[PDB]
């Protein structure tokens, strides 16, 4: 499922913000609307990587 | 209804393994001259340095 | 690139030799390269002249021995 | 100076799809592309000022939200056209090849050779080279548009041979 | 003083002003930049205008593709 | 004319001497003033062996820039049975003199011109680093 | 194929014995750019073609661009210190 | 695109003045990104393996190479990231990684250097581009030129650098001595049957992997990751290693090596145990990156092993590299700090990092777990692949002495985890700044990749099935 693999990938980028404030001394919800960045970027590669793997997939099934 | 979603799952991972074997059979497969080199010049017979050529070089 | 090519930019000494060995492969899948050998070694022959200079080595052998 | 005479594989696709060409010549790349890859070079000069302002935004460079100098959003124009340009190369020539899908391009290049076919004149044009120099230079191009992230490589040549059915 | 205006200001006033200042740089760069310029532009001119280009030159003994005739005279 | 036999054995000795005066040397200079002089038997031996073209090229580059730009550094302290004949033909294949340069100059720019294409990088290295180090802008 | 061995194996006797001159490393370092040329050259010779050729004007020009950034490199290391 | 850059920026950075040097590489950051993503469909160019060679039996475009070829632009977008940002807005920072003004040009110098050995058919093109390469770490060592530690170790660099060159070129010169050609068309195991390339190829093997630290030629190169300063150390203890290699595995030109497998024994032996009584971090950082060298001559062994070659290469170079950028930060935190080049040298100096904050202290023990392979990180799935590789074709003395490195490995890997949560007597309440913010996030990134990577290892598995093979 496409949309299932989507809120993983944006739960990986709302832990790149969640990381990102600890080091920064921040506190958990500091710079919120960052967290939206994140929560594209990292869905933007679950978009790609995952649009790979469709592609991947068809090539295999043209040579039987 | 436990035994048919294991007999799905079992076949699922037989699947798996008689997609890798075959896949690693696939890796050490004799690969072509089209495959491995460039695609376009199918021959890899060099012909090359013609200016000095001499009529009979081939065989 | 710079294969087949000469001094004055023709065909080297074996080329021949190597021609006849890259017909010698490109006709040839592996495990079945083993007729290609003697067109090996006949490239080989070119380079080096080994067993030339086994066949001449005797000879003068001969020649110094009488 | 239109033999090719050298061996070369026909009509060898290189995806699902049927191609046209092994190194389209750098006019016809031009004369190809469709209108939804100009879109492509046009947000990517966009990008680099639009990134600069944001890296700036981000974390400035001597703690004051300041936009930069006009000086680096010219010179980001221009390697923003460096970026979508070789994008639109990339992206276009791949329709050649048979390896992204293959469908008005196919259309012109039955038209664009029965064209000049009925023409009278050669399928690709003369090259001002011997047809000996015109194989090592289109050797240089072959597949060039590979390795693009390293350097931008074309087809200049207008060579004879191009994985075609037989001309 | 002669210090700057720009390039990025007024390009053609600016090219003025290093032809006035700097002509060590510019008579460089204009020969330089008239080289592949010309180059480009002048060589389709030359052959729909001028005259068209030469034959090429042999490089071996050009070798044609025929199947070995029966060809008399000078047996003894 | 047996004397014509031993030419090549004569610099292989003379190199073999040279050497030896590369390693052994009191002060700086004298070394590279006793490499210089391998430099040209090195250019005599390619005249030798009939390259009469690189003996001269070496001449440009070798004792040309590396050696005197070697001498303009060191100057500036402060304080101190294989004996068979092979046998050689004549064919008449050959038309024009493209001889070795000219091929390098075909090789060089059809078949890896992609080479000479990276040395531009290399030769660009070549200007940026001493202007990267020796310089200390501002 | 004796000349260009001999030149590049006594180079390098006189690479590792001789470190704490240290403008002796790079000159035989140098004469290694040599030998290396002196086998290969024959190479050529012997073997019909410039393909050795070929890879030796590049080596003579990496010999040259080698001598030029590592003696920038030596001036570096000696402005640092005084001798 | 490289070219394209370069020819650009060089007269971009002599038409400017010297406060620009941070906005440069800025410039330079976000155009690798686009480069990255605006063109990363490439991959299309193959289905089955399918190879190009380019620019006419000289370069060698495949399957596999563009893989490195990305990661090398993925890698030098976190190295620029490192100039162009601030680390804070303070004295120190300045007058500390302040970049020189040619630097950014040597390194795509540099990238160039690397990509035209893994694209290279050629022998002739793999000695310009290690010529190349050899010449950009030359300068980048020596460009920092103010410090006697850094001109010795320039020199040191140059006269290794200057005997791996022409051994280099002893090897092509022989290999050309017994044979035509300088490609590797011509091995095809037909000539491996009926003539004694073993020496020579192994002479070539030898004379590449000394530029690694393969330990014969073991202290000067770890004398050199010390005497660097801390910032060009992790750049150069990375792209000689990942792009030879890379070459290395791409032509298994020793196969069932006598002499390599003993290297590789003796390698990753004297590397875990040369880790051991060190208080130096740069020095236990370097042996790491000796260690981890020594899996790799381990995979330079095998035959068709692109899997693991790759996939550990994407481990070692995210996490390598991360725990530089860890340090980086932890020098704000200690008390003491020399040698503006290079502040941090005594691994004592990070006695109190927990009490600091828990989270660096968290993401730096996720990562040095991640050089020891434990199990839930991407970096233990390298040394089981490894594996996987290894007793596929029976090097089994060779893996038991990767256990006995692996623990002795571990000893002190978790050395720094020893320092670093302990007591500190004087504890941070309050910093006036912050860390700025992108450059930090990008250390989030690559750990949460290095954590998180279990994810996609079947998605990669899949990605090397298809595209691959």
């Amino acid at each position: 499922a496409l949309f299932t693999s989507l809120v993983g990938a944006s739960g990986l980028g709302f832990a790149t913000k969640f990381l990102s404030n600890k080091i920064r001394l921040k506190p958990a919800g500091y710079y919120p609307l960052g967290y939206v960045f994140s929560g594209v970027a990292w869905a933007g590669l679950g978009l790609v990587l995952h649009n790979v793997h469709q592609h991947s997939l068809e090539v295999l099934e043209k040579k039987k | 209804d436990i035994l048919n979603e294991e007999a799905k799952i079992v076949q699922a991972l037989n699947n798996q393994r008689e997609l890798t074997i075959k896949m690693h059979e696939l890796k050490r497969e004799e690969k072509d001259y089209a495959h491995s080199y460039s695609p376009l010049f199918s021959d890899p017979v060099p012909q090359g340095g013609s200016i000095g050529k001499a009529p009979g070089s081939s065989r | 690139t710079a294969a087949g090519i000469s001094l004055t930019g023709g065909r080297n000494r074996c080329f021949s030799e190597w021609q006849s060995f890259m017909h010698c492969t490109a006709k040839t899948d592996a495990k079945s390269r083993a007729q290609c050998l003697p067109n090996f070694e006949d490239y080989m022959e070119c380079l080096h002249h080994t067993k030339e200079k086994a066949r001449l080595r005797e000879i003068e052998s001969v020649l110094k021995q009488k | 100076s239109s033999t090719p005479l050298v061996k070369t594989s026909v009509n060898y696709s290189y995806g699902d799809y049927p191609l046209i060409d092994a190194d389209p010549h750098f006019k016809r790349v031009v004369g190809y592309m469709r209108p939804s890859d100009y879109g492509v070079i046009g947000l990517a000069t966009a990008a680099l000022p639009a990134g600069i302002c944001f890296a700036e935004w981000l974390d400035p460079v001597k703690g004051k939200f300041a936009r930069p100098s006009v000086k680096f959003l010219r010179v980001a124009t221009m390697l923003g056209f460096a970026v979508g340009f070789g994008a639109a190369y990339a992206r276009s020539s791949l329709r050649f090849f048979g390896v992204t899908e293959n469908a008005r391009e196919y259309k012109k290049d039955e038209a664009q050779m029965a064209a000049r076919k009925a023409a009278g004149l050669e399928p690709y044009g003369t090259s001002s080279l011997t047809p000996e120099l015109q194989e090592i230079a289109a050797k240089n191009s072959a597949h060039s548009i590979a390795g693009l992230f390293i350097f931008p490589w074309f087809n200049f040549v207008n060579h004879p041979y191009h994985g075609r059915e037989q001309k | 003083i002669n210090a700057n205006p720009g390039f990025w200001n007024g390009p053609f006033r600016y090219l003025r002003w290093s032809a006035h200042n700097r002509p060590h740089l510019f008579f460089a760069f204009a020969i330089g930049i008239a080289g592949p310029v010309a180059a480009l532009t002048l060589t389709p001119l030359r052959r729909k205008y001028l005259y068209p280009d030469h034959s090429p030159l042999p490089q071996s003994y050009p070798l044609p593709q025929r199947a070995r005739e029966g060809l008399t005279g000078f047996d003894d | 004319m047996y004397l014509t036999y031993y030419f090549i054995e004569i610099t292989i000795f003379l190199a073999i001497l040279c050497t030896i005066f590369i390693i052994s040397a009191k002060n700086p200079m004298v070394s590279i003033l006793y490499m210089i002089a391998l430099f040209v038997i090195a250019a005599m031996y390619l005249y030798l062996i009939g390259l009469g073209i690189f003996s001269l090229l070496y001449i440009m580059i070798y004792i040309g820039a590396i050696a005197v730009l070697f001498l303009f550094i060191i100057t500036l302290l402060d304080i101190n049975g294989n004996d068979y004949n092979t046998i050689i033909t004549q064919d008449w294949f050959n038309i024009e003199n493209t001889t070795l340069l000219t091929t390098i100059g075909n090789v060089l720019l059809t078949n890896n011109a992609f080479i000479l294409l990276v040395l531009a990088i290399v030769l660009l290295l070549g200007i940026i680093g001493p202007i990267s180090i020796t310089m200390k802008h501002k | 194929m004796f000349i260009g061995t001999i030149i590049l194996v006594l180079s390098f006797l006189g690479f590792v014995f001789n470190r704490r001159n240290i403008i002796l490393a790079f000159i035989c370092l140098e004469t290694m750019l040599l030998g290396i040329n002196l086998i290969l050259l024959r190479n050529s010779v012997l073997f019909d073609d410039i393909s050795g050729s070929l890879f030796a004007i590049v080596i003579i020009i990496l010999a040259g661009v080698e001598s030029a950034i590592g003696l920038s490199l030596l001036v570096s290391y000696y402005r640092l210190r005084g001798v | 695109m490289l070219i394209l850059a370069i020819i650009s920026l060089i007269t971009f950075v002599s038409m400017s003045k010297l406060s620009d040097n941070r906005a440069i590489i800025r410039l330079i950051n976000i155009y690798l990104i686009l480069v990255l993503v605006l063109d990363s469909f490439l991959y299309l160019l193959f289905l089955n393996n399918q190879t190009y060679t380019v620019m006419g039996e000289l370069l060698i475009f495949n399957s596999f190479t563009f893989y490195i070829d990305m990661l090398i632009y993925f890698i030098m977008i976190v190295i620029s990231s490192l100039y162009g940002y601030n680390l804070y807005n303070n004295n120190l920072y300045k007058t500390l990684f302040e970049p020189k003004k040619e630097l950014i040009i040597l390194f795509l110098i540099n990238i160039l250097g690397a990509l035209l050995i893994v694209h290279s058919n050629d022998f002739i093109t793999l000695f310009v581009a290690i010529e190349l390469q050899s010449y950009s770490i030359y300068l980048i060592t020596a460009i920092y030129n103010s410090s006697y530690k850094a001109s010795k170790a320039s020199m040191l660099y140059f006269f290794m650098g200057g005997i791996l060159s022409i051994l280099i070129a002893y090897s092509i010169n022989t290999y050309y001595s017994v044979l035509n050609s300088y490609t590797l068309h011509s091995l095809d195991s037909l000539i491996i049957n009926t003539l004694d390339l073993n020496l020579i190829l192994i002479a070539l093997s030898l004379g590449l992997l000394f530029k690694i630290g393969i330990a014969p030629l073991h202290k000067w190169l770890i004398s050199i990751y010390e005497n660097t300063p801390i910032l060009i150390t992790i750049y150069i203890s990375l792209i000689p290693k990942i792009s030879i290699l890379s070459y290395l595995v791409l032509s298994n030109i020793s196969i069932n090596s006598l002499v390599i497998s003993i290297l590789a024994i003796l390698t990753l032996l004297v590397g875990s145990v040369g880790g051991l009584l060190q208080i130096k971090i740069k020095r236990l950082l370097a042996f790491s990156g000796l260690t981890n060298a020594g899996y790799m001559m381990l995979l330079l062994l095998l035959n068709n092993n692109e899997f693991s070659y790759l996939y550990y290469i994407t481990q070692y170079s995210i996490s390598h590299l991360a725990i530089f950028m860890i340090i980086i930060f932890s020098i704000y935190y200690i008390n003491y700090i020399n040698n503006q080049y290079n502040p941090i040298i005594y691994v004592n100096q990070l006695k109190g990092l927990i009490h600091d904050n828990a989270y660096l202290v968290l993401s730096m023990a996720i990562v040095v777990f991640s050089f020891i392979g434990i199990p839930p990180l991407l970096g233990f799935f390298g040394k089981l692949n490894i594996l996987m590789s290894i007793l596929n074709n029976g090097y089994y003395f060779i893996s038991i002495v990767l256990i006995v490195a692996s623990l002795i490995s571990a000893l002190y890997y978790l050395y720094l985890l020893n320092v670093s949560i302990q007591d500190k007597n004087n504890i941070l309440i309050n910093s006036n700044e912050t860390v700025s913010s992108v450059l930090s996030y990008i250390l989030s990134s690559l750990i949460i990749l290095i954590t998180f990577g279990f994810i996609y290892n079947s998605l990669i598995i899949d990605i090397f099935n298809v595209y691959f093979n």
